[PDB]
């Protein structure tokens, strides 16, 4: 028939050439996809048996007519998707029956107007999407006042050319309504004078709207008197773009009040379009996919609380001294910038990942000029040379270096100051652990991710003595061959311990006797022959002991271990699948008779 | 099978994958020179999933010697560079994507590229193309 | 009782409590160190026995007297070291007998004058070292014209305050003499007018000479006339003096002709001293220990043929566009710096090693502006992002990436252009090799060092099919477990294969058949139990096959291998100490008895 | 015990290594504050070999936890910074070496450091100091 993902709950019926609904699917199903089937016409009582549906997908289903009361037993449905159906005209009470509907997706349905759109019935409606249609007007229909729960309306990819005073009349008589408007991909050249006066919006998206700089500047002026929380601006690569892009095209904006401002891709860009005076009173500033090359002479009187730089093109690390900036993201930069010392006395969050960043002299107060930093992400970067053990940054809770090249970290107690750190990731940093005091000072740490590294003489050393609060320890892929006596004796709170993908030839249970909280022990993909020690030293809290893909020696020499496997088969994972590798199938099937 | 062109240093063709045959019309004007090309990739199809998190797996081989899997992301899902990242499942996409590249030294011979398009949210194959490049 | 470093040839008698030369030292030795002994007096004939002596070291022996004919028997002595003996006066005939002496070291001997030093007989003399004495005079004596083989005089750390025109008369007289003069650590406050007029020197060292910047400016001016091949200028950390060091101090140097110019540590250093017009015609320019922070000024008409920046303080990568610079060395810089475009059309030699250097976009002609690059050292640096496979640099023959974070070198054929490369080091660059065509293009390669990396699934894949001219191959410490089948068959000239320190469970002889030229195979520190598959197949040429520090199985399954170890005794390294590791000493003692 | 001082956060002292006793008198002005210090190391001795390629092997221990072998090259053999580099076997050296450091976070305990002075060319040991710091 179809495909069954979750029994009695979720089914996939795509590209199955169905005429109508397969009406033998459980009468208690939650979610169903029927997209890409030539349904053609949607008869009445066709959906009737499924009283507990929530998600219906009828995308590109050749549908031209919705019969009156096509939805009969759907007073529980919340998501309805009708993308790419030549319905065109929606009759009175087309959606009669959906009283619990939250999201209505009417993209590419040949829909001409929101006036004729028979939705003034659906009280519970939150989101409405009418992108890719034949909508000419921008009028917010009067019935929207019955739509008490509506917050997002998508008007992308349409034919709206004017935003007039009359269009936004609904909003003007209703300043209490939290509403967002995606207005992207409309060819707008005229916005009426005083059209945006005394209106409030949550987020306004104006991407790829304007054909020339003159039209853009003119229109933004006539946005006067708008309060928006979030204004998304810019254009697309796969669209014909504004040739000349000066900062003065932004001029209209400082007659509107903006909380957060998001500029996206622009064909032309001037580095000093970000240090523009109309953006001074903004609390969050964002750049994404932007040709910015330098970010430097930003005025000190700017109110920016967060600054986000994603997939831009900086040739240099920015000079910044904004005294009120709490949060900074500079990530996925196109080139390979090196860190330049910065002064941000309010910073508590700093993501500088995925930049191939050089950082020589990491890290201490003088690098940042903050006392408040809790989150430091320097993952997926170049060479980071440790020379200072975070003096001045003891507020840190989250430190992430995964996949960066950490240098000199074994040279000294590089993390000594981080008394309050909860999370440390030094996985795939190529650190050869060489020093027993590497983790000294990490007394609060819960999570220690250090996969991919290695240890002197391939022996796991007493590096954990004082990391008492560890609940999670990943030591996978560290080429481990031997574990030192006492290494875990202090880890009383530890729950998961990953040592998969090493070269251990055996386990010794005594290594784990103090591990009273250990629910997960992953020892798979080693070369484990047996377990020495008193087998009763394995934690009674153990729920998932993974010993798959090892190489067990089914000799009488190890008769007790082999029994113990039968004994504990409830707690070992993929037990029956395990197979011997000595004298070649299987394992739970070892006997007990060759001298033993 | 589906499309062919030849530039001054390459012949380029594609067919659908043996495992998957969902329709896409992809084309490049002009035909890709491996030395360097400025032009557009024209794409016209009806996506079988949402394109909010579109990424490609590129499986490339040169004369049977195979390069490691290559992941390329086009839509990260937040303020994306292309108009088609907002395009939904079962929506008509018609777009031309401009591009350029400077050109490196490539060994002469036979290139196989299988390019899987993934919807990173669902993690399901959107389409699959089997490119041939003779250089 | 003397230490014997080379029986019958070299004896070491340092810091015994000796009173004279012991006669029980073989009258056959060529070198002897008698330093740190209370010798006190050099009694006549002391050394008459040892006639074949060449090197005698009597440093710190508390010698106050050298008797007549003290050196009587020493026909062949070329080296005599007298440092630190308070022989205040040297009488005529003090050095009589030394008819072969090439180097006299009379450092800290309390000498007061060259003029009264009895070396005028020593015609073989080449190097005269009189540093650390009580010499007040820079006069080069008349008897120098008999010392026709003298090429270096060290006059450092003496009390010379002046250089007069009659001090240098000998050199003026005999312009055919190759002399180097080390004048360091002399309180020079006055050089007479015209004192260096018509005088030629090979190397002249003036470090730590001048109490003041004016004193330097004013003394350099009276170097006018000098022709020097190598001038070394500067001061010492522990002996500073120069408050300021500006281009104008360098002024007297337009009147001197310099082939090579070297600047050493200075207390102060102005960046624009490198841009000084009187250094335009200099052929080799050098900076070591210098406070220089930016090298960017350089006029494009400067003639420099080489440039050396060693242990300096550059904040940025130099901007250079010098048309005749053949060779550039920037090494051991403070902090990180990232590579920036240079345009050096003549450039053949490039050492940018040991800089924690970050290079994104390695690399092509457009990074360098040169087509004649023969040597590229990028070792001991940070992130090197491979992005271009050396197009434009097809002449390269030596390439060093040792200990740097190489990136993306596996994503394409990154060395494709390098059809002339002879030497490639990618050791400890942390490369997981998952592309068989990584070395495509390297058809002339002889030496490939790639120790301390790794391979997909720890199998040594067919990456050497086209590297046919290989003579040295280092694959030690590569976590290798398995060797693919035809992996070495093409390497007919291969002389040295280091595969020690991997995780190989066995060898297979037939991997190495087809290595017709192999003389050394290192398979130590693996976990080799035996070698399977016909043992004749090991190359006839194989002279040194190391198998020590493995874990060999002395069971009946491997009778062939074990027997074979007995007849291949001569070709196996340290067979004397190889012990068993199965069913615990020794190995070659294994006998066919039960079953086998 | 050869010498000792105390500063606002350290008692420093040294003796010679058990197995190597060649004499050097070495001190600082002022005493070393681990917080940070600017001053001079005063060195006075007679080298057992040429100082042309002088370097140190420091073996450092913090509360018995030993750091990896640390190598500090003082004379590379070419245009070196210190006037003592040119000193020969048996030559008297009397010099004071300026320095300054800013100070990292240190315990809070007992420090051991064996400084082994090696003549790079011959690989001979010049001297060896058993240092002890209490912070
Ligand atoms: C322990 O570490 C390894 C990875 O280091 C994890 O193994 C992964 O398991 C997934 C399951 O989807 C495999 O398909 C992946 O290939 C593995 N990742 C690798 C090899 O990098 C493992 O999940 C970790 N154990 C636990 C309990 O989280
Ligand atoms: C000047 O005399 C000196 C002899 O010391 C020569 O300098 C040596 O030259 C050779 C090769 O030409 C080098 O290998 C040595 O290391 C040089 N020594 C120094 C200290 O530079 C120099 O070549 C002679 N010049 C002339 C014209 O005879
Ligand atoms: C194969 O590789 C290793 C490099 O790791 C070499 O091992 C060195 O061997 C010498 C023995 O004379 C030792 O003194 C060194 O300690 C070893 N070095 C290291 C880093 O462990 C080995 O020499 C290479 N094979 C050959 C033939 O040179
Ligand atoms: C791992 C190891 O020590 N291998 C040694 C090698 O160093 C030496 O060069 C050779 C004799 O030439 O014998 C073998
Ligand atoms: C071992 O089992 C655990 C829990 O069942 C699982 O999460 C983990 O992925 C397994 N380890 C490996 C290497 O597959």
């Amino acid at each position: 028939p179809c495909i069954e993902v979750v029994p009695n709950i979720t089914y996939q019926c795509m590209d199955q050439k169905l005429s109508k609904v397969p009406d033998d699917i459980p009468s208690s199903t939650k979610n169903i996809d029927l997209s890409f089937n030539p349904l053609k016409i949607l008869k009445s009582y066709s959906f009737s048996n499924f009283s507990e549906l929530q998600w219906l997908d009828l995308s590109r289903c050749e549908i031209e007519t919705i019969e009156d009361k096509a939805w009969h037993g759907l007073h529980h449905l919340s998501n309805l998707i009708l993308t790419g159906n030549p319905i065109q005209s929606f009759s009175p009470g087309s959606f009669s029956g959906l009283t619990s509907l939250e999201n209505l997706v009417a993209v590419e349905t040949k829909l001409a107007s929101l006036e004729s759109f028979p939705i003034g019935q659906l009280i519970t409606l939150k989101k409405l999407n009418v992108a890719h249609n034949f909508i000419h007007s921008c009028k917010l229909p009067a019935y929207f006042s019955n739509l008490t729960n509506l917050v997002h309306v998508d008007l992308s990819y349409n034919y709206i050319q004017t935003i007039t005073v009359n269009d936004l009349q609904f909003l003007r008589e209703n300043p209490q309504v939290n509403l967002s408007l995606d207005m992207s991909l409309n060819p707008i050249d005229f916005i009426q004078d005083q059209a945006f006066q005394g209106i409030k919006l949550h987020e306004l998206t104006l991407r790829g709207n304007f054909n020339s700089s003159n039209i853009m500047k003119t229109c933004l002026q006539n946005l006067a008197g708008l309060h928006v929380h979030r204004l998304i601006l810019g254009e697309f690569k796969d669209e014909r773009n504004l040739e000349i892009f000066e900062p003065s095209i932004m001029e209209g904006l400082c007659d509107v009040t903006i909380d957060e401002f998001r500029l996206t891709y622009t064909n032309d860009f001037s580095d000093d379009i970000v240090k523009f005076h109309c953006l001074a009173n903004v609390s969050a500033m964002s750049l994404a996919g932007v040709s910015i090359k330098y970010l430097e002479d930003v005025p000190k009187h700017f109110k920016w609380q967060s600054l986000s730089i994603i997939r831009c093109q900086l040739k240099q690390f920015p000079t910044l001294d904004l005294p009120f900036l709490k949060s900074l993201t500079l990530t996925m930069n196109k080139g390979s910038i090196s860190f330049k010392k910065v002064a941000l006395p309010s910073l508590s969050y700093l993501d500088l990942s995925r930049n191939a960043l050089s950082f020589s002299g990491c890290c201490s107060y003088s690098d940042l000029g903050t006392n408040s930093l809790r989150h430091l992400d320097l993952s997926f970067n170049g060479a980071i040379i440790m020379s200072a053990n975070f003096m001045g940054l003891e507020e840190l809770q989250h430190l992430d270096f995964q996949h960066s090249t950490l240098k000199r970290v074994t040279e000294f107690s590089a993390f000594l100051s981080l008394e309050k750190l909860l999370y440390l990731d030094i996985s795939y940093t190529n650190t050869k652990i060489d020093f027993d005091g590497i983790f000294l000072g990490l007394t609060s740490l819960n999570t220690l991710k250090m996969a991919g590294n290695s240890f002197k003489d391939n022996t796991l050393s007493n590096v954990f003595a004082n990391t008492t609060n560890l609940t999670f320890l990943d030591l996978s892929k560290c080429q481990l061959e031997q574990i030192s006596w006492g290494v875990f004796d202090t880890l009383h709170r530890l729950q998961l311990l990953n040592m998969s993908h090493n070269n251990l030839l055996f386990l010794d249970s005594s290594h784990y006797n103090q591990l009273y909280s250990l629910s997960t022990l992953d020892c798979s993909f080693n070369r484990i022959e047996t377990s020495k020690g008193i087998l009763q030293h394995f934690p009674k809290s153990l729920a998932f002991f993974n010993l798959t893909n090892n190489s067990v020696a089914c000799i009488c020499e190890h008769q007790k271990f082999l029994q113990w496997v039968k004994e504990q088969k409830q707690f070992l994972v993929n037990v029956e699948q395990m197979t011997c590798a000595t004298p070649n199938t299987s394992l739970v099937l070892d006997f007990n008779n060759s001298t033993c | 099978q589906q499309w062919f062109c030849n530039s001054s240093d390459a012949i380029i063709s594609y067919s659908y994958c043996d495992h998957l045959k969902f329709p896409i019309s992809i084309s490049s004007e002009p035909c890709i020179r491996l030395r360097g090309t400025n032009g557009f990739v024209h794409v016209e199809f009806i996506p079988r999933g949402n394109l909010k998190y579109l990424y490609f797996n590129l499986f490339i081989s040169v004369n049977s010697i195979e390069l490691p899997k290559r992941k390329e992301v086009l839509c990260h899902g937040h303020d994306d560079d292309y108009s088609f990242c907002r395009a939904l499942k079962g929506e008509t996409v018609n777009t031309s994507i401009p591009f350029s590249f400077e050109g490196i030294l490539f060994p002469k011979g036979h290139y196989r590229c299988v390019a899987e398009a993934i919807a990173g949210d669902t993690e399901e194959k959107l389409f699959c193309l089997n490119f041939t490049i003779i250089h």
